[PDB]
């Protein structure tokens, strides 16, 4: 254990009002192929894609913090096999690691948001009146919830197109640090994730080279050897500057992700 | 020349070709200054840059010796040709004929799989 | 009395490996693969090939290899592990009219093999079967794990049972236009019945095992490699030294 | 010890996925169907295809499609009801004399697959069948009805499992006269063991899945659309333009 106790140690799954959700027991007659996934997956945790996120004293209440749909896009693992599938059903359970420093305050709420829901707002009134679960950012352990799989058609489809059972928490009341000088601790979050008893894919599939859950990779090659994109020549160095103005519009250089 | 009139270490000659295959060429245009007509000087590159900085930026495997690229048109989707390219850097292309050949330049490349030295391409021309 | 038939089926004998019952003691974990990936043949990386009337007999024409390699699943779940071990099966496939004689030998040359030249009588004493170029259906072959470490190590590229093919009798067709009838062949492979990687890992992205991607980008837009002007054309042409030695614009895959 | 063949049938493997077993709560009634429609094959509404040495090798050759309009029976059954569960199965043929060679590969695509390119080593990953163009009986495959809605709605067009056939190996032929040798191929399906309508409804004769049948008139009596005169005569020409931008007399299928 750790040292000491003015803490507060959620180590429950706090208990959320809703039924238990079947999962590939409602595609296996209609997908005509068996597929298990290995079971070594089921066995530790592991940091989602989107895994981090920061509760600073200036974020006001309401600031929606990290609101993630349960899919495959929730390990590393499960987002790296979906490459293969097409389609997967079944429930997922979602650890919170949110351990700020013991002189720290503020509650936050998560709130199972069902299919179908109008994304955009959802304003501190109506997180609550979702099945949610209110937990401390000073809470020590991991802090598991489920985010189980509700919908109406038996298996989703592996493209982002479907709805499913979003989890989004918020910044209930504000994160107000207590220590006597000059700073206020940022407390850093994370998300580990695991595919539940009975997550599973369903027909197997190329595994396609443009697929959808390609992480990121950028390119490593260092930035002295690397060409402008405003001038033939090379780049001379990086460099952050507030002198400069710090919003222009160059139309070179100048793409999406 | 590279010392005053003295050897030096440098890339070997590209090669080797099967029997009756020749070198995909990049050909572009410089800025000559001469007096004598407008027949712009044309130098040809094995492999535009934007392969040499994938390739040194990425660091694949070769599997066996040869990938086999098809020159896939960009919209209609026809083959202009089925070039091989060499692991070594170069792009080989099965051709017969005497005279040089130039193809459309808006063709997405595209691989295939990887192929053995002894693949007998498909002939173009 | 007894009575011995005078045509039978290949059927290439073997006398099973062990896989992951070898290596589960001394490896860490011992992790399953989707038992439908078992099921079904699929086009390996290497899966192409082809014979033609320019190939004296003894040219080797494909030179497979046991690995997760071969299969663009296994070739896909193997950056999510560190090692696998088991064993495969192969098939191949040809494509001649009834105008093309001649035979290719497949020949599962086992590990530690001195890699060097195989006349065509040193290629079957091997175990191997014998088919035709004008054969129809499939042909199939069990690759062992003819193996001394007990599990291999894919980002090592460890040396494992081969598979190689021979032309045994030169091909030659009968006279109507030959020497431009390419006969193309196909290969495929699934895993056997008892393969399955060895310990997991995070999927690195960047390791051996994944098919090459040329950038999708037009001849034209590209920036040329010896002159800081846009590449203006490609074509081909036989008059020009056709074996420059360029120094700028040379990269290996 | 053991021996493993080297020369084995196709067979493509199932999993069975269920029928009116799935749908028979949620749906009203659950419609039999003549039981000696399940006994023979049937050339479908889209059975026609062609292979010809100007097809390169990746382009798709026909595309069916689950669904009651594979069988002009169930093509026609499917006015007297909302909608069909079930299975089904396919079957093709080739006819090719002894001088082509090339392969074609069919593949059971599932449906939401992104309907894009499939490039020759993409469409074995799925299961597939490997057949080529000399074969001489027909060959067939199970296509079953992966889906995730309980029974689809015959009006409505819904998404379901597909089949793809792409020429695996270039078709080429020996060198007699080529180029002019089209390799015709026909195809024909049945009701699979566990195919039922799903509800009973008033033949409305004015319905999706009903073969179009042009109207019995010689093009003398028929009257023109661009000019009030009878139509006089019909011909081609390849030197008028072969792509006006004519306004009257458009209409689609």
């Amino acid at each position: 254990e750790a040292s000491g106790q003015d803490l507060v140690p959620a180590a429950v799954e706090q208990a959320v009002p809703i039924q238990p959700v079947a999962g590939a027991a409602l595609a296996a007659p209609a997908a005509g192929q068996i597929n298990q996934i290995d079971p070594w997956i089921f066995q530790n945790f592991v940091q989602c894609p989107l895994g981090e996120f920061s509760i600073s004293p200036r974020n006001t209440p309401g600031e929606i913090l990290f609101d993630l749909a349960l899919g495959p896009g929730l390990n590393p693992y499960l987002a790296h096999l979906s490459a293969m599938y097409t389609g997967w059903v079944g429930n997922m359970e979602v650890q919170l690691v949110l351990a700020g420093n013991a002189f720290t305050a503020g509650k936050v709420v998560v709130a199972l948001v069902p299919p179908y829901f109008p994304k955009g707002s959802l304003t501190t009134a109506q997180i609550t009146c979702f099945p949610h679960v209110m937990c401390d950012v000073r809470t020590l352990e991991p802090i598991q919830l489920p985010l189980l799989d509700v919908r109406r058609v038996l298996w989703h489809a592996t493209q982002d197109q479907e709805e499913s059972m979003r989890l989004v928490c918020m910044l209930y009341t504000p994160l107000r640090t207590n220590s006597p000088g000059d700073e206020s601790f940022v407390v850093s979050g994370r998300l580990l994730s695991k595919p539940a008893a009975d997550f599973n894919f369903v027909y197997l599939t190329p595994p396609i080279e443009r697929t959808i859950y390609r992480m990121v990779d950028l390119p490593v090659i260092q930035p002295r050897l690397c060409t402008h994109a405003r001038w033939p020549a090379p780049v001379y160095g990086l460099l952050v500057d507030p002198s400069l103005p710090s919003n222009p519009q160059w139309q070179n250089g100048r793409v999406h992700v | 020349e590279y010392n005053d009139g003295l050897l030096v270490p440098l890339a070997p000659p590209i090669g080797p070709f099967l029997p009756g295959e020749v070198l995909l060429r990049f050909r572009t245009y410089m800025r000559q200054i001469d007096t004598a007509d407008a027949a712009a000087e044309a130098i040809d590159c094995a492999l535009p840059q934007e392969f040499v900085s994938w390739f040194a930026s990425n660091a694949f495997t070769v599997q066996s010796e040869a990938l086999l690229l098809r020159y896939r048109n960009t919209l209609t989707g026809q083959l202009l040709f089925e070039c091989k390219l060499y692991n070594e850097g170069y792009i080989a292309l099965s051709y017969s004929g005497s005279g040089p050949l130039t193809f459309p330049t808006d063709g997405i490349f595209e691989v295939v799989s990887w192929v053995p030295r002894l693949y007998q391409l498909a002939s173009v021309g």
